């Protein structure tokens, strides 16, 4: 019950999903002042479903784990994550989230993927707004099940079944 | 006419509900729902008697209105210092 | 009530737990309790080189990058006592005073959108843009550099770096003057911000607060001049000042601040 | 006309009032009621109507004992929260306009007018005086109801809304009733009455004073409007007067004493209403409310705070003055001659008497007697005993006017042939 | 008088648009998966958003509740005289003035009293 | 107020690295500047002091 | 309604389906208009793409709202959560087929307008208590006290706005004698539109309906990028849509009436055409509070309301008053067409310095 | 009409049962609205029109939310032992309720009338003049017992 299991309904709806990306950043870092660029100002994100760029998972089930974070914040972001809607999908923008860049330490949390699962990774510490753009590309394409992996292997048109959801 | 068989009962169910009402602030709102079961008679009548107690009406209004005020404004100044909940909850004047 | 304002909230991005006191319709107090993120970088650059740890000292600000990598840089040089070459020198502050302007640009870029009218932050933004373009030029990189280097930067300038360097110069002082322009007129401007930021200077000391916070007090306090290092020493320039601790005063002196940096510009 | 000044003062004071200083405002309000007080005399024999506003001796008399009452009581307030007078002012003109009509619209709204600020004044905070206070409120708001459907079946019983009706048969009956409650819990009939023991217990004496007077004038006079069954009004009486002084033997509370007594002299009063006397009614009242805002006086001159049957005792050596009229007093209120008090009691049982009412009026007697108790109980405890305990000796202004006071009241005694003569509608 | 008609278009026009509305909620309701609030203790702000211990409330909010009250009992009064206003000549005019000038007086001293903080 | 305190023992890597973080030391300030302020005023009063959480976290 | 017509329940019905719908569809394209105004004010491309002109974007998003877990959260109650969206909506939707869309009996023949009563004013200042409900009732309903005291707060301030409305509306009433709409868009038939007649009434008036919610005080909290509104945050999917929905639904409806007052929506001596005259004052003040709702800013309802109250809603009745004594002695209504424009010339003259 | 117009009447009275049972203040309260929505509908339908209206406004849409902001403002209630739960008084209430009705009743049985005094029905329109004259004592009361009722109610609240 979410709009699949006819030819029609399961093409409808997920185009609807797809092109409705609402994003939650989740700041914590310099992602985010390139994120604010990445918004506005050059490129626009208003034309692929996004008025929505502001902290409420009550608004949002696309959450862009933006950052190298501490270990202070990861049942804190988990939490978060755990308070968005069912269908929901992780992006893991950014080196310094994706694997802790140049950071090998206690404080830091290396390997952001530990806390949630994730589906998306878009390297780069700074990366470029535009491979964001990319990477949101092909989260459109993947949540719509033209995708694969580097073997040819499918996969989900979800983040969310690859450990628990709720 | 039924109406104003109706306005009676309205005021007697109200009266019932004053009665029951605990908390005091439900008391109030029971009375006010008496003071409209007044006015839909006194309106049944107005459509005999001409008008006037249209005239009336509005006056009770206001003044009900004025009294509700004034009574939550006491209900308030009770317990701004006081978890109680109820008229009773402050009983030492019984003799 | 002791409310808890918790961290990514809403646009603000402090990792900020704040315990706030309140009478239920003001704050007494805030606690603040921080210290959510961390790495401790200190430890870290004692397990890299000092050639490494250039690489760590951007990734610590992300406004004025330059300036932690500077003042690491002038510390490695004076130790070993190494001297910079005058053009170098040149080139380093006309990077930290780009930097500065790009500070300025992000710390209104986000006071308007923190709160108040949303809208002007994206122009200030498209002036950002224009600085990341010249960053972009001259070290292949947005922001983060590396272009310092030891014993001055790591390799001449490009020849584009001068065309578009006027012209920015050109544009931006109308454009400051627009961003100026929202602010000291609307009354509601004023009705927002006068009362409230308040601290005496000697308090501002005692508890310790940094220039553009003391000298948003318009206690005169340039390290630049006090402490006068390189260049600056042979360039002219003012403080700007305010002369009371609120938000009013922090905002305008922050754009008097720019147009000094753009003289220098000029200058340099 | 009088009428116009109290509404003036009123309001003018209100925004006035910020900026003077609290004793310019006791110095003000003093002013404009003793101004309306005395164009009211001035004006007597002057019959004068606007509209529902409609001036008789009647109601010149009724509103002259409440602004005296309320003249008492405003002296002696001693603290420096200027509300307690600024409402008191207000709540006065409310009862004014309560008295001039026959209009029930407006005497709906009047009574509200008049009993809204009093709960106000009903507290200085002190803890009981709130207790009590949510109590009467919400027993208030229930007497509202009811003297609102009553109101709407007398238009139901008739197209009037202005007393002077013509009456009928069993609607009309009942509609009497409904509007003989409210009136009767204002002028605490029985069975109607009990808040108000329970809330002078609660409530500090200057307060009671204006209520005791005030409250049951205008009830009253409102009542006298109205024409009532003398079989009902019978039975209202008898309980009220029995009741009363049964429980007034129960006492050890001076003032909830009092309050027992005053429904035993609602009901005294409410015997004139078979004829409709008010030259004998009004004659009560003035005498009732002589000795009870007296009484009050000295009670506050005590403490203004809860007061055992000992703490009135030795009053002689306190003050002699003041112990001796309130002697007087306690014997008018027997209704003793050669005071006042037993024309009040005569003039109402002539009236009785010529409805010829007879049960009623034996019961009365009997319970008349009964109230001598602690009459003497305080009257003479004045004389007795050589301790006292901490009291404190006012300004000369309450003094005088006390000792005043009771000088009128066995004046009043000697010659009621004084009154009667403009008690006809006034002169 | 007036036609019954529009009145009677009241209650339809009331009656349509609550049938789209519990239209809307039922497709709305029966659409998406459920799953157990396992993980639900709070929706918004991690580090708890406060409650029960605040129970009180300013009072401010209550004064402004309650003048609202009076003042649209005021506009009431206002209306039948709007309606026939003129006709009712000077008479009318000093009637209406007096009342309103009383409510003006109510504004003028909770203001310069301000208690509203 | 920008600076660091290296001690360097002469190794390939310092042997101290202190950071002195100014945003940090004027984040102490807050309790202080935030004084029985308005509460929708508090939310401007922690912005305009500008933080970069670099400083404070390190 | 005593000499104006009348149609078949079914008529009436067809007629009321249609504009709800309609009004769905409004909502969805204003959104699309409004976003890419935006974009374009702060000289930006926009929703471009999916479209052209990013048209089909809305479709989506609805799409995404449904196909989701809307669950009421513990600490609710269920049948208050359901309703509490519920309620604004209707009472949102309800409250537009009163006014006008032309000239009478002229939608092809028939009524332009769903109802039309007799009783305009009343209607419209009865359904301006009923959103508030809605509103604080959702606070409550969240189970937060931290939601509860925002709705408090943002009811409190509406409703002290809303009296200010209600003291506009007196005014007009006198000018015609009438309340009914149909009357007074003709009252502006022969002798002018309205705001000629009372500039400082056509002002204060503007200036109040901007207290509705309409995010242009632009700050209650609002929610959508600052302290959020409690009927928000708390809420999900569909749910959440609605609320977003019923604030725009109101900023339109307050968009039209402000024509319907100062104007006719139709009436222009110059040419009749029906629906664009209408269409045209709409814009002008949708777009005039857009302008605002852009270059303006959030604002703190403590200012707020010490700005109203205090200065806002007393010189408004003042100037009714003005307006009642002339209009009492039945003088020459030119004799406030002077001061009206007056008025406003001096307060325009007081801008610049 | 006795079919749906005796179900409104049955409507009204539901609501009242409703405010009388429930012990859920906001679903208590919010009946109360209801009823009045019945009662204003009733009002109009009796040709009491601009009464209709005013009830709507005022009653209804003023009173009803300023109760609710106290019940909010102090907390919602649940709690069902006073220091007697009177539960042996619930009956004996009901008893009186009986009675108050069956007085009443007695009389009205008998009782009889016309509605005829008919003219516009309720509408500001004709009762204005009425008001402004006859009824214009009763209003200049009104408008100071309200002044003198903010009077009160704010000098209830505030220290001062
Ligand atoms: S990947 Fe680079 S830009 Fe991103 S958070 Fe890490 S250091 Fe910053």
């Amino acid at each position: 019950r979410e709009g699949i299991l006819f030819t029609t309904l399961e093409k409808l709806v997920a185009w609807g999903r797809s092109n409705s990306l609402w994003p939650a950043t989740f700041g914590l870092a310099c992602c985010a002042i390139e994120m604010m660029a990445s918004t506005d100002a050059r490129n626009d994100l208003a034309r692929f479903g996004s008025e929505v760029f502001r902290a409420s998972p009550r608004q949002a089930d696309v959450m862009i784990v933006a950052g190298r974070l501490s270990k202070k914040m990861a049942p804190v972001m988990r939490r978060v994550w755990e308070q968005m809607p069912d269908p929901k999908w992780v992006i893991s923008m950014g080196a310094c989230a994706s694997s802790g860049g140049m950071f090998n330490n206690y404080a830091i949390v290396q390997n952001v993927d530990s806390v949630v699962p994730v589906d998306v990774y878009v390297p780069g510490c700074p990366p470029r707004p535009e491979a964001l753009i990319y990477a949101v590309m092909q989260l459109q394409k993947k949540v719509r099940g033209q995708a694969y992996n580097e073997r040819g292997e499918r996969l989900p048109p979800v983040a969310a079944w690859k450990r628990t959801r709720g | 006419m039924s109406y104003l068989l109706t306005s009676a009962l309205l005021f007697a169910l109200g009266v019932y509900g004053v009665l029951t009402r605990r908390t005091a602030i439900l008391v109030f709102l029971s009375i006010e729902l008496m003071l409209n079961a007044a006015n839909l008679s006194l309106v049944g009548f107005a459509r005999a008697y001409g008008l006037d107690g249209q005239v009336a009406a509005l006056m009770v209004i206001a003044v009900a209105a004025a009294e509700v005020a004034v009574g939550l404004g006491l209900i308030v100044a009770i317990f701004r210092h006081r978890e109680s909940t109820a008229v009773d909850d402050l009983s030492e004047l019984r003799g | 009530m002791t409310l808890n304002v918790g961290p990514q909230h809403p646009s603000t991005h402090g990792v900020l737990r704040l315990m706030v006191t309140l009478s239920g319709e003001e704050v007494l107090e805030v606690v603040p309790h921080i210290g959510y993120l961390h790495t401790g970088f200190e430890k870290t650059m004692e397990h890299r080189t000092y050639l490494q740890n250039i690489t760590y000292t951007p990734r610590m600000d992300y406004l004025h990058s330059f300036a932690h990598d500077l003042a690491y840089a002038l510390a490695v040089e004076k130790l070993l006592g190494a001297v910079v070459p005058p053009r170098a020198e040149t080139i380093r502050v006309i990077l930290n005073e780009l930097s500065r302007l790009a500070s300025h640009l992000v710390f209104l870029g986000t006071g308007l959108l923190d709160l108040g009218a949303l809208t002007p932050f994206f122009y200030a933004f498209r002036e950002r843009e224009t600085i990341l373009d010249l960053f972009e030029w001259v070290t292949g990189q947005r922001f983060h550099h590396n272009y310092i280097r030891i014993g001055g930067v790591k390799e001449d300038l490009p020849e584009e770096f001068v065309p578009e360097l006027k012209k920015l110069l050109e544009v931006l002082p109308h454009r400051i003057d627009e961003y100026e322009a929202l602010f000291a007129e609307s009354p509601i401007f004023y009705e927002r911000a006068r009362g409230v930021g308040v601290i005496p200077p000697e308090v501002a000391i005692d508890l310790g607060l940094t220039g553009g916070s003391l000298r948003a007090s318009g206690v005169n306090y340039d390290v630049r001049k006090a402490y006068p290092y390189s260049g600056y020493e042979t360039y002219t320039f003012d403080v700007p000042l305010g002369e009371r601790g609120d938000v009013f005063d922090r905002m305008l002196v922050r754009i008097r601040e720019m147009r000094e940096s753009v003289k220098i510009i000029k200058q340099a | 006309m009088t009428l116009a000044i109290l509404a003036v003062f009123s309001v003018a004071l209100t925004l006035l009032g910020f900026v003077l200083p609290p004793q310019g405002v006791k110095r003000a309000t003093l002013l404009g009621l003793a101004l309306a007080l005395a164009s009211l005399l001035l004006t007597w024999g002057k019959p004068f109507a606007f509209g529902p506003y409609a001036v008789d001796g009647v109601s010149q008399v009724f509103t002259l004992l409440a602004l005296l009452g309320a003249l008492w009581t405003v002296g002696l307030v001693r603290s420096g929260r200027f509300e307690f007078y600024l409402l008191v002012l207000y709540a006065a003109l409310g009862m004014h306009l309560l008295a001039s009509t026959r209009h029930l619209l407006l005497m709906l709204v009047a009574l509200e007018a008049l009993s809204l600020p009093l709960y106000a004044l009903a507290t200085w905070r002190r803890g009981q005086g709130l207790e009590a206070a949510l109590k009467y409120f919400l027993l208030g708001a229930l007497a509202a109801a009811f003297f609102l459907y009553g109101a709407a079946l007398f238009y139901g019983a008739t197209g009037s809304l202005v007393l002077g009706a013509p009456g009928e048969g069993p609607l009309y009956a009942l509609a009497l009733g409904l509007l003989l409650v409210g009136l009767g819990f204002k002028a605490a009939l029985a069975p109607f009455h009990f808040w108000t023991p329970d809330v002078y217990q609660g409530s500090p004496t200057p307060v009671v004073l204006f209520m005791a007077t005030s409250v049951k004038a205008a009830a009253f006079a409102a009542l006298l409007r109205v024409a009532a069954p003398p079989e009902a009004l019978a039975l209202l009486v008898a309980l009220s007067v029995v009741v009363g002084n049964l429980a007034a033997l129960a006492q050890k509370e001076a003032k909830r004493l009092l309050a027992y007594s005053s429904i035993a002299h609602a009901g005294y009063m409410a015997l004139a209403l078979y004829t409709g006397n008010a030259q004998a009614l009004g004659f009560y009242l003035l005498t009732y409310v002589l000795a009870t805002g007296l009484a009050f006086a000295v009670l506050s001159q005590i403490s203004p705070d809860r007061v055992p049957l000992e703490a009135l005792r030795g009053l002689y050596r306190k003050d002699p003055l003041l112990g001796l009229a309130f002697l007087v007093a306690m014997l008018s209120l027997l209704g003793l001659p050669p005071l006042a008090g037993f024309w009040g009691k005569y003039l109402a049982f002539a009236e009785a008497a010529r409805a010829g009412a007879w049960g009623v009026l034996v019961l009365a007697l009997v319970t008349s007697a009964v109230s001598a108790y602690y009459y003497l109980g305080l009257g003479l405890a004045v004389f007795a005993r050589p301790e006292e305990t901490p009291f404190r000796p006012g300004p000369p202004w309450a003094r005088a006017a006390v000792v005043a006071a009771g000088v009128l009241l066995l004046a009043l005694g000697l010659l009621p042939g004084l009154v009667l003569p403009a008690l006809a509608a006034g002169g | 008088m007036a036609p019954i008609q529009e009145y009677v278009g009241t209650l339809i026009y009331v009656g349509v648009a609550l049938f789209i509305g519990v239209a809307a909620l039922l497709v709305g309701a029966l659409l998406g998966p459920k799953k157990p609030g396992r993980a639900k203790l709070m929706p918004y702000e991690s580090g708890n958003d406060p409650a029960g211990e605040v129970k009180r409330f300013p009072v401010h909010f209550y004064v402004v509740a309650m003048l609202f009250i009076l003042f649209d009992v005021e506009v009431a009064f206002l209306w039948p005289y709007a309606v026939s206003a003129g006709g009712l000549g000077l008479y009318g005019f000093l009637g209406v003035l007096a009342f309103t000038l009383l409510l003006f007086v109510g504004f003028l001293y909770e203001w310069w009293k301000g208690v509203m903080r | 107020e920008l600076g660091y305190y290296i001690v360097s023992d002469g190794g390939s890597m310092p042997y101290r690295v202190k950071v002195r973080a100014p945003s940090f030391v004027n984040l102490q300030s807050l309790p202080y500047a935030c004084k029985g302020e308005q509460v929708p005023d508090m939310v401007a009063i922690i912005a305009s002091l500008d933080p970069v959480m670099g400083d404070v976290d390190r | 309604t005593w000499s104006y017509p009348v149609d078949p329940y079914w008529m009436v019905a067809l007629k009321a389906l249609l504009v709800v719908v309609g009004l769905l569809t409004a909502f969805a394209f204003m959104t699309l208009i409004e976003r890419r105004l935006l974009a374009r004010f702060q000289v930006r491309m926009g929703p471009n793409r999916v479209g052209p002109f990013g048209l089909l974007q809305p479709l989506a998003d609805a799409i995404k709202s449904i196909f989701k877990e809307d669950i009421v959260v513990a600490q609710a109650d269920r049948f208050l959560f359901v309703l509490a969206p519920l309620i604004s909506v209707v009472f949102a939707l309800l409250a537009f087929g009163l006014i006008p869309f032309g000239p009478p009996g002229s939608f092809f023949g028939y009524q332009p307008w769903v109802i039309n009563l007799d009783l305009g004013i009343l209607y419209l200042f009865a359904v301006s208590e009923l959103a508030v409900y809605g509103i604080f009732l959702s606070g409550w309903a969240s189970g937060s006290k931290y939601s509860l005291l925002g709705s408090l707060r943002s009811s409190a301030s509406l409703i002290s706005y809303e009296l200010g409305l209600g003291l506009a509306l007196l005014a007009p009433v006198l000018l015609v004698g009438s309340l009914n709409l149909n009357d007074i868009v003709n009252w502006q038939k022969e002798h002018g539109w309205l705001f000629l007649y009372a500039f400082p009434a056509f002002l204060v008036y503007l200036i109040a309906s901007m207290a509705e919610a309409a995010r242009t005080p632009f700050d209650l909290p609002e929610a959508e990028q600052e302290l959020v509104g409690g009927y928000h945050t708390e809420y999900s999917s569909i749910k959440w849509a609605l609320f977003q929905m019923a604030e725009y639904i109101h900023f339109i409806t307050a968009s039209a009436l402000i024509p319907t007052l100062f104007l006719g929506g139709w009436t222009m001596p110059v040419l009749e055409v029906p629906y664009l005259w209408m269409f045209l004052k709409i814009a002008f003040f949708l777009f005039f509070f857009i302008w605002i709702r852009a270059t303006w800013f959030r604002l703190r309802y403590d200012q707020l309301l010490r700005f109203g109250w205090g200065f806002l809603f007393p010189l408004a009745l003042l100037w009714f008053l003005v307006t009642a004594l002339v209009v009492a002695l039945d003088l020459p209504r030119t004799y406030l067409l002077y001061l009206s424009a007056l008025s406003f010339l001096v307060l325009l003259g007081a801008v610049l310095y | 009409m006795s079919l749906l117009e005796g179900l409104a009447l049955f409507l009204l009275l539901l609501s009242g049962v409703l405010v009388v049972t429930l012990r859920n203040a906001i679903h208590a309260a919010l009946a109360l609205i209801l009823n009045f929505l019945v009662l204003a509908g009733v009002y109009v339908a009796l040709d009491a029109r601009f009464l209709g209206f005013i009830q709507v406004i005022v009653y209804a849409g003023a009173i009803v939310v300023l109760f609710l902001f106290v019940i909010m403002l102090l907390f919602a209630a649940q709690g069902e032992i006073g220091f007697d739960p009177l539960v042996r008084s619930r009956p004996l209430a009901a008893l009186l309720a009986l009675g108050v009705a069956g007085i009443l009743a007695a009389g009205l049985w008998g009782l009889d009338l016309a509605f005829t005094q008919d003219l516009k029905g309720g509408l500001p329109q004709a009762l204005g003049p009425l008001l402004y004259g006859d009824w214009l004592f009763v209003l200049l009361a009104v408008g100071f017992l309200l002044m003198a009722a903010t009077v009160v109610a704010v000098a209830l609240v505030e220290p001062g």
